[PDB]
RNA sequence: AACGAGGAAUUCCUAGUAAGCGCAAGUCAUCAGCUUGCGUUGAUUACGUCCCUGCCCUUUGUACACAC
């Protein structure tokens, strides 16, 4: 029978998708906070 | 007299996997496996016995308990026994917790036991890992029951060793034609043997002595091929 | 029950009308002189014919079959029946 | 219930117990009505299985 | 001899009509293709679980079949399979697609084994009811199975899962169609030959029975 | 293989059967029965299959020489089998035997 | 414990 | 395999089972005499018949 | 006069009317002959009453029927609601009481759906 | 680079109910990352038991027969 290895454990796109996911965090945050303000 | 097929030249047999549910086949299980991941702070690690002991006291287990190195040899010694490069058993792991993972009978274990304990972390969180071409996943992860996911005619036999003698090639070649075959084999370490009864339909013993659990592999597995013809 | 009205022919043959709307509905056909007497059951069950060739017929009439055929030896010619008790007469020829 | 869900074998046992009682006749004056009822219901309810079965010690113990 | 004439006049309406379906209402059939007599539930303590005295056109006579006890035995078998048959995670709320799906099944029923299907159904059915479970003891601590006994509507029931279930995970990774794949099952269990999903459940659950009484 | 299926339907593959491995030159259907359909295969070895089992030859029949590649029916007897092997030597056979070997 | 009419099948 | 056929006759009452099966009362079907008591898993009436492998072991409560 | 009798039938929320004259032996659902109502697994749910009384008694007479609302289950068994229902009420109108009646046995020997729709009412617990 | 129906645990469900499927409205609170109506298609399996899991109750007939 055939047999293989398993597998465990761009710099570009991966700093996208941090400061994306940061900004989409701080955008929340400041909604809710200039809301919680307003009330 | 007979003629020969009209080919005759070497082709392996596929792989046999939870999919198929008709053809005979070999079904190893590791049951009552000691195998969880543990957190400390940064990263996550597989329990093992002997490095890991404040924190093992601090759960409060045993250390003779949580031992995956019987794991280790036990999967080893049967993906590498001659039945597989037959291409005819597939393993199922019974966790501790109560996890299913079937073994696909393409994988290579790696070998030395830090890097095995990696692939085991890796799976109980991941859940799956694929392979050098990775378009078939290798370490599947399966729902309670076994008996679900078995074969569906089978037998339900557990390798104790209060169990009387029998020579696993007669019994092997008494079972029936289309009787594959399932056996529950207690991995852990020394204790009692009355975990599967609701699934098994007998106890079984090859010896009157007791047995390491991956030699009790080997040997049942060695009537496997005896019957076979391999 | 008022509603079916019985003809007996003078070939043998048994006509069942419908009376309220004049229509046909069965015909029966087992005799085969002149038929000298019909009656149906005070039950709708069953229906006695009786016939000149000195025969007699009865018939399951919620069904649609022929129970029994009784050959007597006279010609046949008169009939009265009495349902309280599902009996009938028959004045023969000799 | 209990007189209903007794099995036969058992319905058997207890008829020879009730006559071992009227042989040790001074219960049966001391409890009467509570042998009666037992015993008229079970004999009524498991009655054509009792009557169908063949044994003259039953015939001899049940006179 | 004896001969009742109640049909007068030929019968011709005046809106054209199919040949067969003039035969049809001279003998009710299903489908227009088979019977309903000559047609027995071979087996007692089945035969009056499973309502095959009753002549039904397509399978899709909408009841009163769950609300007493019951009314689900009175309910025809066909209607049953199809129901059953439409069971499924995409198959929820299509009912045509189970009928056609059943009627093409018989049609091949038909074709391959010469005798009827409706007769092979209800063989299959009889000979898949499982007759002697278990039941997880109580234990109170020590787990095992007890052996218990099974009424025939739950055996109608479990046959009819055990059927098309199987017949779906045949049909489920082939190249082969689930009216295919059916009518291999209900052909082989009704020869009852081990080799059907169906049977081997049924002896699986009988053996650990035997087993462990 | 062997592929049977209803005429008029290219659609559905009703049955697909697997006799020996070598090509197959001869099919046909019985004319006596209808459920049992014949079929030989360079295996030299004709293989009588019913319908109703796909998958086990119904019966096996032998004693053929070299590359068999005709067979008909016998229509007043549906029990026998003429085979028209390719060195000639025609071979008759009754299934109702043991059928090893021609009648 | 035990339930009625059980009770007096054993005893 | 000698099959047996019984009729259940009346189901039994206020006895301690478990949830999902019965103690019930069958009547031999080809002997019209023998009854024995025996555990049915699914729904059931009177008066309807059942298969039993076990034509002589009684039943027990089953805790 | 013609003699004329109208009647109705109600699955989920579909109606269908059915008017029934002594004429010259036809049956159209909205113009169009009966033998061409689409679903074609149905069609037979349809004739159910057709088949189950024989056909002369309807040789004798025409049947128009016309329906409207729900959608496909739920029209044909409206349609053959309504010609089972007109049928009936024709026969007790123009014709003899015997048709009536046995026609009525006939009809809930085999399925009372036939003639009283159920209002099929949600319910308490 | 990912993924092939989605593990372990826990949560809901008994009839036009489960689950599908599209049109429409936006009603002084709430709802556009949606909200509510209206239709069409329409099942599986208990309808039992107090054994387990909890919860309740009562543990004095008082009501007026005959009956335990």
């Amino acid at each position: 029978i055939p047999t293989h290895a398993p597998k465990y454990e761009d710099r570009t796109r991966s700093e996208i998708n941090k400061m994306k996911a940061q900004l989409k965090k701080e955008r929340k945050f400041t909604m809710k906070e200039i809301r919680k303000d307003a009330k | 007299q007979k003629a020969l097929p009209a080919s005759l030249v070497p082709q392996a047999p596929p792989v046999l996997t939870s999919k198929d549910k008709i053809t005979k086949r070999m079904i190893v299980v590791l049951a009552m496996a000691s195998l969880e991941t543990h957190k400390i702070s940064d990263k996550y690690v597989l329990l093992n016995c002997d490095d890991h002991q404040g924190l093992l006291k601090k759960m409060g287990r045993d250390i003779s308990e949580a031992r995956p190195d019987i794991t280790h040899q036990c999967l080893l010694t049967l993906l590498d026994s001659p039945i597989n490069k037959a291409g005819k058993l597939q393993v199922y792991i019974q966790t501790s917790r109560g996890i299913l993972i079937e073994v696909n009978p393409t994988v290579r274990i790696p070998r030395t036991f830090k890097r095995f304990s990696g692939l085991m972390v890796q799976l109980l969180h991941k859940l799956s890992i694929r392979s050098v071409n990775s378009e078939e996943k290798l370490l599947k992860v399966i729902k309670n029951p076994i008996t679900d996911h078995l074969p569906t005619k089978c037998r339900k036999v557990t390798l104790s060793f209060d169990a009387p003698v029998i020579r696993v090639q007669d019994y092997i070649e008494k079972l029936d034609d289309d009787e594959s075959i399932c056996v529950f084999v207690g991995a852990m370490a020394r204790g009692k043997d009355n975990f599967a009864d609701e699934y098994v339909d007998e106890k079984v013993g090859l010896s009157n002595y007791p047995l390491s659990a991956s030699v009790a592999c080997s040997k049942f597995c060695h009537g496997a091929e005896d019957a076979w013809n391999i | 029950c008022g509603n079916f009205g019985f003809i007996g022919s003078s070939n043998g043959s048994i006509t069942i009308y419908n009376m309220q709307s004049g229509i046909l509905r069965k015909k029966y056909k087992l005799h085969k002189r002149a038929v000298t007497g019909i009656s149906l059951d005070g039950m709708n069950r069953k229906m006695v014919s009786c016939g000149l060739d000195g025969i007699v017929g009865f018939y399951d009439f919620n069904k649609s079959t022929l129970l029994g055929k009784l050959k007597l030896d006279a010609p046949i010619t008169a009939m009265v029946y009495h349902r309280s008790s599902d009996l009938f007469a028959l004045a023969l020829d000799d | 219930d209990a007189l209903m869900v007794m099995p036969f074998s058992y319905v058997l046992k207890f008829l020879k117990f009730i006559d071992t009682v009227m042989q040790n006749k001074t219960l049966l004056h001391s409890h009467l009505p509570l042998i009666c009822k037992n015993l008229f219901f079970i004999i009524k309810f498991n009655h054509k299985e009792l009557v169908s079965q063949k044994n003259e010690e039953l015939k001899l113990q049940i006179n | 001899d004896f001969e009742v004439v109640e049909e007068f006049t030929p019968v011709v309406l005046a809106t054209p009509i199919p040949e067969e379906v003039q035969q049809a209402q001279t003998e009710i059939k299903l489908f227009n293709k088979w019977s309903f007599e000559e047609v027995e539930v071979k087996d007692a303590s089945l035969v009056d679980y499973v309502q095959v005295r009753q002549p039904i056109f397509v399978a899709h006579t909408a009841g009163r079949y769950a609300n007493k006890r019951f009314r689900k035995a009175q309910c025809p078998i066909i209607e049953r399979l199809t129901n059953s048959l439409m069971m499924n995670g995409r198959n929820n709320g299509k009912k045509l697609k189970a009928v056609r799906i059943i009627k093409h099944t018989l049609d091949i029923i038909n074709v391959l084994t010469d005798q009827n299907p409706i007769q092979v159904v209800v063989d299959a059915i009889t000979n898949t009811g499982p007759r002697e479970d278990t039941t997880r003891v109580g234990g109170g601590g020590a787990a095992r199975r007890q052996a218990v006994d099974v009424s025939p509507l739950r055996r109608v029931n479990q046959a009819i899962a055990l059927l098309t279930i199987g017949a779906r995970e045949a049909a489920f990774r082939n190249i082969k169609t689930i009216a295919e794949t059916l009518a291999e099952e209900l052909i082989n269990a009704a020869k009852g030959s081990s080799t059907s999903y169906a049977i081997k459940k049924k002896d699986e659950l009988e053996r650990v029975a035997k087993s462990n009484r | 293989l062997v592929s049977v299926y209803d005429s008029y339907n290219p659609r559905t593959i009703l049955l697909s059967i697997n006799a020996s491995t070598h090509p197959t030159h001869v099919t046909k259907f019985h004319t006596q029965d209808n459920k049992i359909l014949a079929t030989a295969s360079d295996d030299r070895v004709t293989r009588l299959w019913d319908i109703s089992n796909a998958y086990e030859p119904q019966l096996e029949l032998t004693g053929a020489t070299d590359y068999v590649r005709t067979l008909s029916f016998i229509p007043a007897a549906p029990h026998l089998v003429a085979t028209g092997s390719y060195d000639g030597l025609i071979r008759l056979y009754d299934t109702r035997s043991s059928g090893s070997t021609p009648i | 414990s035990l339930k009625a009419g059980e009770r007096l099948m054993e005893a | 395999t000698p099959v047996t056929l019984a009729k259940v006759i009346k189901v039994l009452g206020r006895t301690g089972s478990r949830g999902g099966v019965t103690q019930v009362r069958v009547e031999f079907l080809e002997d019209t005499s023998r009854t024995i008591v025996r555990n049915v898993k699914g729904p059931v009436r009177e008066n309807d018949i059942l298969v039993l492998m076990e034509s002589e072991r009684e039943a027990r409560r089953l805790r | 006069a013609v003699p004329s009798v109208q009647t109705f039938g109600k699955k989920k929320s579909a109606t269908a009317v059915a008017h029934v004259k002594a004429g010259k032996g036809l049956i159209k659902v909205n113009g169009s002959p009966i033998t061409l109502v689409e679903p074609e697994i149905l069609r037979f749910k349809v004739y159910e009453p057709l088949l189950l009384v024989g056909l002369d008694k309807f040789s004798n007479i025409d049947i128009r029927v016309r329906v409207t609302g729900g959608g496909h289950v739920s029209q044909v068994y409206a349609i053959r609601q309504a010609i089972a229902k007109g049928l009936v009420a024709y026969h007790q109108k123009y014709v003899d009481e015997q048709s009536k009646n046995e026609l009525k046995k006939a009809f809930t020997s085999y399925d009372r759906t036939l003639l009283i729709a159920d209002s099929r009412r949600p319910e308490p617990k």
